[PDB]
DNA sequence: AGCTAATAAACTAAAAACTATTATTATG
DNA sequence: TAATAATAGTTTTTAGTTTATTGGGC
């Protein structure tokens, strides 16, 4: 299981991202499969061969209720990994393709559960929340932003926190080189702020956060960061 | 690493080769192939990711790729295989050897050039990292390429261009009853990096004695098993190698494999909900130790951090005459502590002020050892062995740090113990006598395991199909005979000087 | 005249070393 | 516009588990 796997793996995940909803019917199996292979107890794939997780988002398929019994074991086996990983103190924080790839898959799974009506919704907060210093063109933020960005609806009642520690991080993610970097945080930008306007706009402290957050950054801006501070 | 290896042999393909003074005396073909058969073999044990090749010249006939006549090679570069040593022994015998001069030719003019343009192109055919271009040829007689003066000006032009490119060949003597001809064709000719041609060796004189001898190991190359560095108070940090000069083998681990296939059928292994009969989770797993009744639950990480004390490393505790360690101290197989420059530039110079320090001093140097990440430190003793050479200024031991480690009090167990007895001093002496009957001087390379020598006698049987396998020699098992004859009475005269006349030391 | 316990050996996974390559940035 | 730099891919030990294991018993 090598570079074989790794490319048969890529063309047939992008052959569902292209062919979606002709006659790929026959993947329930196929998907049970690749989830009970998951499930060897050892774990002899490389990182590379990680992309397994970019397998299990699925939407090919009309994502069978099955689907859904099984997308419960898959967060908490997310869970249980990204804990293991990004505990820095046992000296393995090595999630290098691992943490990208189960964020495609928290991508393409959240659209259809995961609602802010549990305690996990705040847990995978806290997880991604984390985004100690990365290198290599910093694949890992990118991914984190983009999933944020397209999740941060699920995030409710408990993304206010940490408004200002986002709202700098996601300046400086911004500003920092990779301009691939910088668009994936400029949408997480546009999506936290619009989530944030929505659940302030009906609140009843909505004044503390108001004189608390926003004026004093957005006069404080006067590059196209001009355009987010105007959207802003 | 650094390379690897590689042989090719390589037979004169003629009538000389297929002769004998003697009936007693095989032909020189018949212990060139039995050779081959034995280096073939030690090989396989041994080294067997090699390369091995074999071709031939002289032949009627000729299969190399530029099909240069005469020049017929057998086979290829290659990890040796029991097929390969069964098509050397369909031809191995004073049969074997007509059914080859049937199927194929023998007896023709060549060109010494030509041989070497095709082992050369088997060289450029090989393509990983490659360190011993080593090319064995046989045959008792060198004047006829000399016979013409082109082909001998052609072939010793070839034969420079080859050194040259570092090849390296070297040539057995076979028992030619004129004599092999010694420096007049070869030696100025081939490449030697020492003379000791003497004698044009009527005889074949020379290192198949080595050759035929059957070796069995398995030589692991020198590998650092790391680059562990001293923390001498919290900063002063060099780079040293560590090494094991003895390290214990064992049989190599069996592979499972199918019965009508024998295809080695890959085992997947997971867990499952055993109450229900589905599916669980690496995530989803808890350890458990019960002390009586309380049930205490464990994680991963939470069984590394017990583990966890400091970075793996070497941590100075001080300085101890070599004598305040008890020889019948012992833990487990030592280890050997080598600097290098490769991390810490000037870390050479240290160990060997060290070193010449501490010999001086006659003291042993303490320090805590952390091999890796999460394992409790233990403290050990570096006693500093210097290079020595022998006569042939080969070091018969390494320079360095000898690492021997030191037991905890865990370790000690004592057990009953009694009182202190004495012996009259007559008897005494009958031991120095006794002793001295069946003395001797022990030397490392004379003893070894007869249990992974059978193995392989089993290993090698079976792949060689025969009607027997080959019986390994113990050499550990006392000559309990020669032992008596050599003592004489004083084991019974101390018999009864000690053991009572009427009770035998049987209960 | 019925009863069984350390155990080296074997079997695993697991961790490191040691090669072998390459997603990246100046930069025109 | 295009070179270099962390990276995994093989062995290789190595450090826990597993087992069939002679002795007493009475």
């Amino acid at each position: 299981c090598k570079i074989p796997a790794l490319d048969l793996l890529i063309k047939l995940l992008q052959t569902f991202r292209s062919s979606r909803l002709m006659d790929e019917f026959k993947i329930g199996e196929l998907f049970s499969k690749f989830y009970g292979e998951l499930a060897l107890k050892k774990k002899i794939p490389d990182t590379v061969l990680e992309k397994v997780y970019e397998l299990l988002g699925l939407l090919g398929e009309v994502h069978p209720s099955e689907m859904i019994n099984n997308a419960e074991n898959l967060f908490r086996a997310f869970l249980g990994e990204l804990k293991t990983q990004m505990t820095s103190a046992v000296r393995e924080p090595k999630l290098p393709v691992l943490a990208g790839c189960l964020k495609g898959l928290s991508s393409l799974l959240c659209n259809f559960t995961k609602s802010m009506e549990e305690d996990p919704q705040t847990s995978r907060e806290i997880f991604n929340f984390v985004l100690q210093i990365d290198l290599k063109r910093y694949a890992v933020p990118s991914a984190g932003l983009r999933l944020f960005a397209l999740h941060a609806s699920q995030f409710s009642t408990c993304l206010l926190d940490n408004y200002v520690s986002l709202f700098e991080v996601l300046l400086k993610w911004c500003a920092h080189t990779n301009v691939e970097l910088k668009k994936a945080a400029l949408s997480a930008l546009e999506s936290f702020l619009k989530q944030v306007s929505n659940m302030v706009a009906k609140n009843a402290e909505m004044h503390k956060n108001k004189l608390q957050y926003f004026m004093e950054q957005f006069y404080g801006i006067i590059n196209k960061e001009l355009s987010i501070a105007i959207r802003g | 690493y650094s390379g690897r290896d590689s042989l090719i042999f390589l037979v004169d393909a003629s009538k000389a080769m297929f002769e004998s003074q003697s009936e007693d005396e095989l032909t020189p073909f018949d212990m060139s192939i039995q050779c081959i058969q034995s280096v073939y073999i030690s090989k396989i044990i041994s080294s067997d990711r090699d390369l091995l090749a074999v071709v031939f010249y002289g032949t009627e006939k000729d299969k190399n790729s530029v099909n240069f006549k005469n020049i017929y090679v057998l086979q290829e570069l290659d990890n040796p295989g029991a097929k390969r040593i069964l098509e050397l022994d369909q031809f191995k015998g004073q049969q074997g050897q007509k059914r080859f001069q049937d199927m194929m030719g023998h007896g023709s003019d060549y060109s010494l050039s030509e041989v070497l343009w095709v082992c050369a192109n088997l060289f450029s055919d090989v393509q990983f990292k490659m360190s011993h271009k080593r090319i064995m040829l046989f045959t008792n007689e060198d004047n006829p390429h000399g016979n013409d003066s082109a082909k001998a000006s052609r072939a010793r032009t070839k034969a420079g261009d080859l050194r040259d490119t570092g090849i390296f060949l070297d040539l057995m003597h076979l028992k030619k009853p004129g004599g092999f001809d010694i420096s007049l064709f070869y030696r100025d000719i081939i490449s030697i990096a020492e003379d000791e041609d003497l004698r044009v060796h009527f005889e074949e004189s020379s290192k198949l004695e080595d050759l035929l001898r059957k070796v069995r190991a398995k030589e692991t190359r020198k590998r650092a098993l790391s680059r562990l560095k001293l923390k001498l108070n919290k900063d002063i940090v060099i780079s040293v190698g560590i090494y094991n000069l003895v390290q214990k083998a064992l049989k190599p681990p069996p592979i499972k494999l199918y019965r009508e296939t024998n295809e080695p059928v890959k085992t997947k292994t997971r867990t499952f909900n055993t109450s229900t009969g589905g599916l669980l989770l690496p995530s989803d797993t808890k350890r458990s130790q019960i002390y009586g009744s309380r049930q205490i639950i464990l994680e991963k990480e939470e069984t590394e951090e017990l583990k966890r004390f400091d970075d793996p490393g070497l941590m100075l505790m001080g300085f101890k005459p070599l004598v305040l360690l008890k020889k019948h101290h012992y833990l487990r197989p030592s280890l050997f502590v080598y600097p290098e420059e490769s991390l810490v530039i000037g870390s050479s110079t240290l160990f060997s002020a060290l070193l010449i320090k501490c010999l001086e001093k006659e003291v042993a140097a303490l320090c805590r050892y952390t091999p890796r990440r999460n394992i409790p430190p233990y403290f050990v003793a570096l006693v500093p062995q210097e290079e020595e050479l022998d006569d042939q200024k080969i070091q018969v031991t390494p320079p360095g740090f000898q690492l021997v480690f030191l037991p905890f009090a865990d370790d000690k167990r004592k057990m009953p113990f009694t009182e202190k007895i004495m012996a009259t001093p007559e008897q005494v002496g009958k031991m120095k006598a006794i002793v001295e009957k069946l003395r001797f001087t022990y030397r490392s390379d004379s003893f070894e395991n007869p249990v992974l020598q059978q193995h392989f006698r089993n290993l090698e049987a079976l792949a060689l199909d025969l009607m027997e396998p080959e019986q390994a020699v113990d050499l550990t098992l006392p000559k309990v005979e020669a032992m008596n004859k050599r003592l004489g009475s004083l084991v019974d005269e101390f018999k009864e000087l000690v053991y009572p006349p009427d009770y035998n030391p049987e209960g």
